RNA sequence: UUCACAUCGACGGGAAGGUUUGGCACCUCGAUGUCGGCUCUUCGCCACCUGGGGCUGUAGUAUGUUCCAAGGGUUGGGCUGUUCGCCCAUUAAAGCGGUACGUGAGCUGGGUUCAGAACGUCGUGAGACAGUUCGGUCCAUAUCCGGUGUGGGCGUUAGAGCAUUGAGAGGACCUUUCCCUAGUACGAGAGGACCGGGAAGGACGCACCUCUGGUGUACCAGUUAUCGUGCCCACGGUAAACGCUGGGUAGCCAAGUGCGGAGCGGAUAACUGCUGAAAGCAUCUAAGUAGUAAGCCCACCCCAAGAUGAGUGCUCUCCUA
RNA sequence: CUAUAACGGUCCUAAGGUAGCGAAAUUCCUUGUCGGGUAAGUUCCGACCCGCACGAAAGGCGUAACGAUCUGGGCACUGUCUCGGAGAGAGGCUCGGUGAAAUAGACAUGUCUGUGAAGAUGCGGACUACCUGCACCUGGACAGAAAGACCCUAUGAAGCU
RNA sequence: GGCCAGUGAGACGAUGGGGGAUAAGCUUCAUCGUCGAGAGGGAAACAGCCCGGAUCACCAGCUAAGGCCCCUAAAUGACC
RNA sequence: AAGGUCACGGCGAGACGAGCCGUUUAUCAUUACGAUAGGUGUCAAGUGGAAGUGCAGUGAUGUAUGCAGCUGAGGCAUCCUAACAGACCCACAGACUUGAAC
């Protein structure tokens, strides 16, 4: 039974799931709009809201935790120079979960992530 | 585990038609999605 | 479960158990099982076809 | 929680050192012996200048335990060892000086253990 | 009680009474209080 | 047949009441979303039995269908979600027109019974439904935790009905009995009750006096 | 001590049961897998305990034997492959059996002692022992019935949303010490009640996470080896599905916490009776009728009108051509 | 004194078992009796010798070291257990693709009880069951295998003496 | 006699016995009946028990064994 | 048509079906409903003093900022994001017969 276990685990083990989270939110912050599955979409939604509001207060500690979470070096330093100028006054809700057709070969419920 | 005998044409057409009726139930859903995919402001299907 | 226990508890199952073993228990006695209308009260709620009293041929009751 | 194969230390100077307790009396659970339950001990080793030798079946009282002790006052008392008092069925032990502290609920049935105790918490 | 299924009335006052189907034997001495066959 | 009308309330967590004597008692906290308004009484005349029908959880009218809200507006009361009756012996004096009954009737009655949906545990095995034992974990064994033997030999030729198999454990309502009442709150709309009600905080809970 | 029948009952006799060893060889060898253990039933009474009673060579405690009663229980262990059995600590008691070992298409050891080897004995020998010892593969995705859960269709005579009655069925109805009565009846003492209450337990069951914890791969903290982040700091990856540890919220769980097992409710079995005749005496009965069992039913908790006998009550909607 | 036989005679052999061992890998009775270990020990060790049926190169009695050898006991250690509980993966469940197999007379394939080639969904009487899926469990279909390795028969086969 | 087959495992029931335990649906014989190789009716079902011997048709009648409350045909027939 | 089903956002419900709770000018005001899930802001709560700087020390390290820093499966608030767009099933007095009064 799963009463109140609000972690959203995928079809992958724990450390591989962490690497899926970090890599897919990294390239989500790289391209902005991205094609995922819906489980991967909500799993991106929590963590990428944590990474938008993490470097919202652009200190050194937030920048070092944020650089520790994201893989690529030059994308964290392109983030806190962009998120207070764009996502000020939004106060949560930084994405959008536009769904699409299922994937040929799996009938996988396929989703599509914005930044709005 | 090993089946004692075989099934009739009776029970097999019942079970296969329950399988294909279970295929029938998942296309009026696809008719609804194909009808909502048409002209209208829907925040999906980029 | 004995006779006085049903006759204290639900009496209209007594006669309903007596005549159910009198009818041919296939698909057709099950159809004419519903023709039986047993009521424990002094009055029956039927005014269907003006029910005439049943003719007996039994001299020992 | 005192199983029927545990080792309990002695809480008196009756003449033993530890004991393999066997199959408690009173509470018929016998796979969970809480405080105040007498146990049919056997002597694993003893003091060899006393009429309590090896392999001797005796009755004792569980007076300390590593398992908790729910009190109505809100407190929960627990020790770090297991202890018994080599007892007789008429109340008092045959060892006078009680070692270590005990609780105070067992005063309602075993008053001589409390009266001979160094600390009653 | 004695279920002696076939012993005779043995004291001099062993009256013999069939109650509730069964045959019993009563006497002044409670030794002889029997339920027969 | 119950010995009186009861109320229904929702569970709101558990805590510990400190009695002034010094004891520490584990109590469940009961809230009341809306007053248990008597909606429909069914007497011996127009029905085969006698029961008082109350309800709970005043809502928005969109949440409630046309037969439901038509039934509730037949009594001239607020539209509400939950709805249950208590069967009561024919000495009753209850009008179905908006009797907003207050919760004072349980404090002197220091015995109450409660019913509620226990938390479901889904399709659980025989090791936790019916308190079985597992096999040997080692010594070359293979029937770990399994159900073991199911029936007797050739002469039955089947298994007895009602035999303890795995199945869906929780989800049905239960009633735990004679639960002694404690400190009500006439302003916090909260009743302390020393025990453990069926279910997590949030569910409906029948709160009706005892039947001993 | 007298005394066949409180209790045993010699010499004999009459039955029931199919649980041992047997007899027959009637189904099965194009295969019905023996003995023990684990798990999990269910049933019988020829009753070990619990409930009621009779008799006692029953003063009371405890009995001996026996009647009704199978609802419930019938421990943990040392030996042995063990069934059985012996012993220890107890317990109210540690019952005997059926269900093909009850149960190996649920699971494991001694064995129909399989193939290797050794000891004794037999045989000239190959080899053999209803003698002993060591080692020795055990398969499997449920077609159908059966079961436990959970739907979908259709029916319930318009279509629905709720609300419940309850036919029927399940579970629970178990049990022990300690105290008052009372050291009172009884007994020369020693001992020590029935009956009616209370309290603490045990198993079982239904729940819950407030406390105490176990886990908790949401988590945070310490540290080893190493590779990356250009480098120091500080982090990230890996050391399976936590690198190893230290704790933990919410879940789940118990060892923890609450609750349950109620009934001057109905009828009975054994028994005690009240009037009371067939034989003007009598007798529990032939008429009527009273006390009373953990047993039966109801009440108790849940499911429950597919209860096709398909229930009852309230409410909504059937419009245009 | 009860014993037991140092010792004796007799029958038959080729000779009637020497040292040492001895309820043993050997002992049926037997869980022999005693002592140790254990709360309790048909297993173990130390003894007695009543050795069914030890015994001196088919060697006997011993012992250091050695053994994935057998067996008895103890310390530490732990889910083996009391008495289970939680968590992580691969399956299992659902969806999309691909897609078998053993088996199979036809199956419109209930329970009790009785009968019957003596253990019946198929026969009889009664009771109970709306139809049909899905997920688990395996009591029955004397379930699947595979012309019973055990037992016996063959005027069978073969190895060996 | 000629040509030419099978069969040579029997089973139960009555009587006459032996083996047994005058136990077995047990075993072996002797006479007979049935089944084997025999359908139908009665026996609830059910090889051997009773009636009875099926060429075939009839939406014909009378009977044997056995039955005449209902399931299920015929008497809730009569008198002791 | 009433009422359902799909979809949609999920659940203290759950193998799948089920079930349950939402499905937005998602109050306005004098006092119980129109916050479903995520994010955000705070409060319980867990580990427990983070980085950077200064100071002391030859250095390991300790100390002040600082119950700070992360965690936020739980509570409340907040419409910032997604609850948009839909679709489909069920309709049109409910056969036949007696009795009663209107």
């Amino acid at each position: 039974m799963k009463h109140g276990r609000k972690i959203h685990r995928l079809s992958r083990p724990a450390d591989q799931r962490r690497a899926l989270l970090r890599g897919l939110t990294t390239q989500l912050l790289k391209h902005g709009r991205i094609k995922t599955t819906r489980a991967k979409a909500s799993a991106m939604r929590k963590y990428v809201d944590k990474m938008i509001t993490l470097a919202k207060e652009g200190s050194l500690h937030k920048r070092r935790q944020a650089l520790g979470f994201i893989y690529e070096k030059q994308i964290v330093h392109a983030l806190f120079a962009e998120v207070p100028e764009r996502y000020g006054d939004r106060n949560g809700g930084y994405t959008r979960i536009i769904r699409t057709l299922p994937r040929r070969g799996d009938n996988a419920p396929m989703a599509y992530i914005e930044l709005v | 585990a090993v089946p004692k005998k075989r099934t009739s044409i009776y029970k097999k057409r019942i079970r296969k038609n329950i399988w294909k009726k279970k295929g029938y139930w998942a296309a009026l859903k696809a008719f609804s999605l194909a009808k909502s995919l048409s002209t209208g402001n829907s925040k999906s299907f980029f | 479960e004995t006779f006085d226990q049903l006759q204290k508890r639900i009496p209209e199952r007594i006669i309903e158990h007596a005549v159910r073993g009198m009818l041919p228990k296939g698909r057709l006695g099950r159809y004419l099982f519903n023709h039986l209308k047993v009521y424990k009260g002094a009055e029956h709620p039927h005014q269907a076809q003006q029910p005439i009293d049943l003719p007996l041929r039994d001299k020992r009751i | 929680m005192i199983q029927p194969q545990t080792h309990l230390n002695v809480a008196d100077n009756s003449g033993a050192r530890e004991l393999m307790c066997i199959r408690i009396i009173g509470a018929s659970n016998r796979r969970y012996a809480r405080i105040g339950d007498v146990i049919v001990a056997v002597i694993k080793e003893a003091i060899p200048n006393t009429p309590l030798e090896r392999s001797e079946v005796i009755r004792a009282v569980v007076v300390r335990t590593c398992k908790e002790l729910k009190r109505d006052n809100g407190m929960i008392i627990r020790y770090d060892d297991n202890a018994a008092v080599i007892i007789d069925q008429e109340g008092n032990p045959k060892g006078t000086r009680i070692f270590g502290a005990i609780a105070r609920e067992l005063r309602q049935k075993f008053a001589k253990i409390v009266s001979l105790a160094p600390e009653v918490l | 009680m004695k279920i002696r299924a076939s012993v005779r009335p043995i004291c001099e006052k062993c009256r013999l009474i069939r109650r509730r189907g069964r045959i019993i034997v009563i006497c002044s001495n409670p030794k002889h209080k029997q339920r027969q066959g | 047949v119950d010995a009186g009308i009861g109320v229904m309330g929702t569970k709101l967590g558990m805590m510990s009441f400190f009695e002034e004597d010094g004891t520490v008692v584990p109590v469940t906290v009961i809230g009341f979303k809306e007053g248990n308004i008597v909606t429909q009484v069914k007497t011996e005349s127009t029905d085969g039995y006698n029961a008082v029908q109350v309800g709970y959880e005043r809502l928005r009218d969109r949440k409630l269908t046309m037969p439901e809200r038509g039934h509730l507006n037949k009594a001239g009361v607020i539209p509400m979600r939950h709805l249950q009756e208590f069967r009561l012996v024919s000495v009753d004096d209850f009008t179905p027109s908006q009797k907003l009954l207050f919760e004072e009737l349980f404090k002197e009655g220091d015995m109450v019974d409660i019913s509620g949906t226990t938390i479901g545990k889904g399709f659980q095995g025989g090791i936790k439904r019916h308190n079985f034992k597992r096999g040997l974990m080692t010594h070359g064994s293979k029937s770990h935790r399994a159900l073991g033997s199911i029936g007797a030999g050739t002469t039955p030729g089947h298994v007895y009905k009602g035999k303890k198999m795995p199945g869906r454990m929780g989800g049905t309502k239960t009633k735990i009995r004679k639960l002694k009442i404690m400190k009500i709150d006439t302003d916090l709309r909260v009743v302390m009750i020393k025990g453990a009600v069926p279910g997590k905080p949030g569910n409906l809970l029948r709160l009706a006096p005892a039947k001993i």
